[PDB]
């Protein structure tokens, strides 16, 4: 019976100076008992809006928002580096208190394609009755990405593990890592493995391939 | 003075088994903590922002709100006299691994409402059977600029620690964050240097796991 | 004040302290005090009201209690004599708990606190019981700042108080209040 | 009868009136107070005396009796004039002709207010004019 509050969109791109506009539907009607907050790095939030609309003491007046009933929007204009957080809203009309799941603002930059690197087992794991094939998928952007393992030309999606890291501090890019691990049999049983990345920097599929 | 709320695990840390019990605790200090109602909530690994609990001022006799999920097992408290509130948790499962956090609310255009104002700093829990294990380090070399890599597979609890060479190549660094398989962590560090530093000269990662006091120094050599 | 009318005949005036009127009363009275233009007080028992007008639901009949009938205000508080002073202002001020919209109170078992909510807004099918409202709270509160704008959304919330020790006391106020309730 | 009679002329304790120090009137004006439900003054009066002998017994209820201490009707008239915008008594201050020379005054009279201010003399001299008439008749009528 919780109110869900609902954020569709979990990642936004922005350039500083810009005006951008972060949405929440309540699954129930909530009045303007709404608030906006702010948080980074998983830290402590900030709180930034209540009553939908009022800002609160100490919050820059590039924050502003409106919305009633279900829909409300939080609006920052004249966008700042230190803006880039995620925004989340939460309804305090009934029991339980519930919260968004947050939209998280990001910068935007020229496209750039992912420089892939793939990685065969080691020795050592080898000898350990492992075997993990990792593959690398470095410095690109937009976050769109998506990445196949191929034995033998066969798509392969049971034993693959997936990790991706946040928009980077220096060039506002991001990185991704995909280990495929198997065990010594199974992987001795093939020959071929190979890393397929599509991304919207090239029409056909970024490749590496390890034999043997 | 300034609004301060930071937070502890009173008795031992905050790495717990299933069916334990624990208590957070939430020194407050700026203002006069007995006017102010104070919550308890958590944000689960890739979840939504949860509220657990609150507990009201002494002139309402010290009420306290839960949500369903905690009913019967978590208790919120305070203590005046400390500024201070608590949140004492028994039957633990593993669904209540989090980061915790107190908070206060206020008085928001005139009328007591539940946003939050103040926050403390936020208290990692985890509630996990499994022991703790270090990691197995494994070299990842290939078969201008050269990528390599270091995989950190089958260790409990984190952190773990990763440099190159000492920090000296941090420069082309990408430390993936860490994934759970089979109760344990599993994390892969890429290293891009140009051709002309590897193989001719030494590139290593060094990792370390400092719960199983291990510290591992894997070399890549060519294939 | 004094002046001369004749040569012995002098007009002069008497004034009636409120201050010992109200400190030297030994019964327990209903105090209604307008404080400025957006905040008005009342006091009655161990209850004391500030009552505020704006267009803030911070009730909703989705979540909150229905009260049509004064019983139905048992849920709204833990103390007797909030319940009595608010029964008995919506009495004095002319709700009909027959006729008239119900209300809204916040259900005790929440910690929010105590508050009820009344919707005096003079639009569309609640204008009639707006003016009624309106005219109502005129009789209790001697130059009754009406905040609410016609056509436009206002809605009364009464929450607990500290009674602002700059508050006029207006034993007239007091006097309307006894005797319509 | 369900009006509460004054009997004490009537002196009024410092603590009633903001000039703090005890004011007497006479019998001959208070006398009209008795049964006179068109006296917002007497109102006042009843109001304080009762409050004055509550604390000399000594805890009731507020109010139980308030339409043996006010005049209904006339705490109606004041609210009606007030919300027309004419001047209206708001039960404070009050006004009376008093011959110094024996001491023999009038019934005191409301002082008006209007948009919460009272009105000035001039205008309202009609009335301490007619009372002050009023009383030399009386004076006269006891000589
Ligand atoms: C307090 O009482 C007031 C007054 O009674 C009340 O405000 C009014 O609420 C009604 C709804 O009950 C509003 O009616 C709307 O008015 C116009 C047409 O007159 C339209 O905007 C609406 O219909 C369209 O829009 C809706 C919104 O999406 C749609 O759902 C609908 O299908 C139509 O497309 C609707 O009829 C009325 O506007 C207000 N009046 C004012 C002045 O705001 C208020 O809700 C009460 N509040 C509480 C807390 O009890
Ligand atoms: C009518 O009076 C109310 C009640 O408070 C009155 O005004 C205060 C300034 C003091 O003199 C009080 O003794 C007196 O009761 C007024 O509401 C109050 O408004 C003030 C600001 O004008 C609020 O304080 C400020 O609030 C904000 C947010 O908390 C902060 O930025 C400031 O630090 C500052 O404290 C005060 O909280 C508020 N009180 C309530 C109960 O709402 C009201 O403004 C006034 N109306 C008019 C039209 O004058
Ligand atoms: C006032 O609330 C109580 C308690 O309701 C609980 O707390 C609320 C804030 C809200 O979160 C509810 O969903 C909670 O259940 C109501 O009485 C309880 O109602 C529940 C309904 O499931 C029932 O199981 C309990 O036994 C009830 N407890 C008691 C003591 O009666 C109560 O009905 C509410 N009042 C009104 C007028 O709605
Ligand atoms: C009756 O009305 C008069 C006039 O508005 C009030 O007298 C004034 O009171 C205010 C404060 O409320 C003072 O600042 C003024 O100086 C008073 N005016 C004078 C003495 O001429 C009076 O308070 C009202 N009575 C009540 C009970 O509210
Ligand atoms: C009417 O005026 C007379 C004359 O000032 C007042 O009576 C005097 O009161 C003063 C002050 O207490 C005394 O010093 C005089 O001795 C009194 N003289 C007489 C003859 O009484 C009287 O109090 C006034 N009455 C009212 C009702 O105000």
């Amino acid at each position: 019976g919780s109110v869900v509050m609902t954020q569709s969109q979990k990642f936004m791109s922005t350039s500083v100076g810009d005006r951008v506009s972060i949405t929440c539907k309540a699954s129930q009607i909530v009045g303007t008992s709404v608030a906006w907050y702010q948080q980074k790095a998983g830290q402590s939030p900030k709180l930034l809006i209540y009553w939908a609309s009022t800002r609160h003491t100490g919050v820059p007046d590039r924050f502003t928002a409106g919305g009633s009933g279900t829909d409300f929007t939080l609006t920052i204009t004249n966008v700042q580096s230190e803006d880039l957080a995620d925004y989340f809203c939460q309804q305090y009309a009934t029991y339980p208190l519930t919260f968004g799941s947050g939209t998280k603002l990001e910068l935007k930059r020229t496209d750039a394609a992912p420089t892939v690197s793939i990685f065969p087992p080691s020795s050592e794991q080898l000898t350990s009755g492992g075997a993990s094939v990792v593959c690398f998928l470095n410095n690109f952007y937009p976050k769109d990405i998506n990445v196949k393992w191929k034995i033998d030309g066969s798509e392969r999606q049971n034993g693959v593990l997936n990790s991706w890291t946040d928009q980077d501090s220096k060039d506002s890019t991001y990185s991704m890592s995909s280990t495929l691990t198997l065990t010594k049999d199974e992987y001795e049983r093939h020959n071929s493995y190979t890393c397929e990345a599509t991304h919207k920097t090239s029409t056909s599929p970024i490749v590496k391939s390890f034999n043997r | 003075g300034q609004i301060q709320l930071v937070q502890s695990v009173e008795t031992g840390g905050g790495l717990v088994r299933p069916g334990n019990s624990l208590k957070l605790s939430c020194v407050t200090s700026g203002f006069t903590f007995s006017n102010y109602q104070m919550h308890w909530l958590r944000q689960p690994p890739g979840k939504r922002l949860e509220w657990i609990a609150v507990i009201t001022v002494k002139s309402d006799n010290y009420g306290a709100n839960y949500v369903e999920s905690v009913k019967g097992r978590f208790a919120i408290s305070r203590d005046d006299s400390k500024s201070s509130v608590y949140l004492e948790m028994n039957r633990l499962r593993e669904e209540d691994t989090a980061t915790y956090f107190c908070s206060r609310s206020g008085i928001y255009d005139g009328y007591y409402a539940y946003a939050m104002d103040y926050w403390g700093q936020g208290t990692s829990v985890t509630v996990s059977s499994a022991t703790t294990k270090g990691p197995s380090v494994y070299p990842l070399a290939p078969g201008s600029m050269v990528t390599l890599g270091c995989l950190v597979k089958g260790y409990f609890p984190e952190p773990v620690t990763v440099t190159w060479n000492s920090g000296s190549l941090s420069s082309g660094v990408h430390t993936f964050p860490a994934v759970l398989q089979s109760d344990l962590y599993t994390l892969s560090s890429s290293v891009t240097v140009p051709s002309s530093t590897w193989p001719s000269q030494t590139v290593t990662c060094n990792v370390a796991h400092p719960a199983s006091s291990t510290k591992v120094d894997k070399k890549i050599v060519p294939r | 004040e004094a002046f001369k009318i004749g040569l012995h005949t002098e007009f002069q005036t008497v004034s009636f302290s409120m201050v010992g009127l109200f400190s030297n009363n030994p019964h327990d009275c209903p105090l209604l005090c307008t404080l400025n233009k957006s905040h008005l007080y009342i006091k009655g028992g161990n209850a004391s009201f500030q009552i505020s007008f704006d267009d803030i639901a911070v009730l909703l009949p989705q979540y909150d209690v229905i009260i049509q009938h004064p019983a139905d205000m048992s849920w709204c508080s833990k103390s007797d004599d909030q319940i009595w002073l608010s029964q008995w202002f919506m009495n004095a001020v002319g709700h009909d708990w027959h006729l008239d919209p119900p209300f809204l109170c916040r259900n005790r078992t929440k910690t929010e606190g105590f508050i009820f909510q009344v919707n005096t807004s003079k639009t569309g099918v609640n204008e009639n019981y707006a003016k009624k409202f309106k005219t109502g709270m005129h009789h209790l509160y001697r130059e009754y700042p009406d905040s609410c704008l016609n056509g436009k959304l206002c809605l009364m919330k009464a929450q607990p108080t500290s009674w602002p020790l700059q508050c006029p006391l207006d034993h007239v106020n007091t006097l309307h209040f006894l005797t319509r309730g | 009868f369900f009006s509460w009679s004054l009997t004490d002329g009537y002196c009024l304790e410092e603590w009633m009136l903001v000039a703090a120090k005890m004011k007497c009137f006479g019998n001959t004006a208070v006398a009209k107070c008795n049964l006179n439900h068109d006296s917002e003054f007497c109102d006042m009066l009843r109001l304080f005396d009762y409050n004055k002998n509550a604390i000399k017994t000594l805890v009731n209820l507020c109010g139980q009796t308030i339409n043996a201490l006010i005049s209904d009707n006339l705490l109606m008239k004041n609210k009606i004039r007030e919300l027309m915008s004419v001047p209206y008594c708001n039960y404070t201050k009050f006004w009376y002709v008093n011959h110094t020379l024996s001491g023999q005054h009038s019934l005191p009279r409301c002082w008006l207010i209007k948009n919460n201010s009272y009105l000035n003399i001039s205008d309202f001299r009609n009335d301490w004019i007619l009372e002050s008439d009023f009383l030399i008749s009386e004076m006269l009528s006891k000589e």
